[PDB]
DNA sequence: CTTGGCTGACGTCAGCCAAG
DNA sequence: CTTGGCTGACGTCAGCCAAG
């Protein structure tokens, strides 16, 4: 049974690198959304300030 | 933060589209902005 | 010399590990950065179009 | 992206800056903003 | 064109923390 | 308190891409 507790473990590590792999790829997936939204408010406030002017 | 990336990914999706609700919510008066700041 | 061959293998290793560990916190730290950004410059924005009203 | 992680840190820290950098800036200027405002 | 730095994948071992 | 899911660390092997 020592066999199939190894196997079952080598399974796992697969799933375990493929959800790694992922969530990195979901965090800097994050990050540009993050950025590009930052980008457009921060223009936003500068028209909107210079709507003042 | 909990272990398994299940959850993490669940916490970054669900915080990205609540966030980008607020966002697009935010975006979308600016034309009456412009107009009523004019008048 | 096989045996250095390995040996400067697994020290590489080590410092791999901690690079892409720090790489992640880094890219999470990042990502709470940009989120708070985010709510400031859209209560601001909350605050600027309420201005007008 | 380039593969050594020192690059990929070196351009997150640096892109952190720059953001932070104009981010600050612009929000030294809403005292004025809401003072000229009133005016 | 050919070493070497460096990094993906794999497999194994501890080890955690909740589900049983 | 005790399995099992799941995930950090390690070590090894290909393999890349630029530095030699
Ligand atoms: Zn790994």
């Amino acid at each position: 049974k020592r066999e199939v507790r190894l196997m079952k473990n080598r399974e796992a590590a697969r799933e375990s690198r493929r959800k790694k792999k992922e969530y990195v790829k979901c965090l800097e997936n994050r990050v540009a959304v993050l950025e590009n939204q930052n980008k457009t408010l921060i223009e936003e406030l500068k028209a909107l300030k210079d709507l003042y002017s | 933060n909990p272990r398994k990336f299940s959850e993490k990914i669940a916490l970054q999706k669900q915080r990205q589209a609540e966030e980008t609700a607020a966002f697009e919510e935010v975006m979308m008066d600016i034309g009456s902005t412009r107009l009523q700041a004019q008048k």
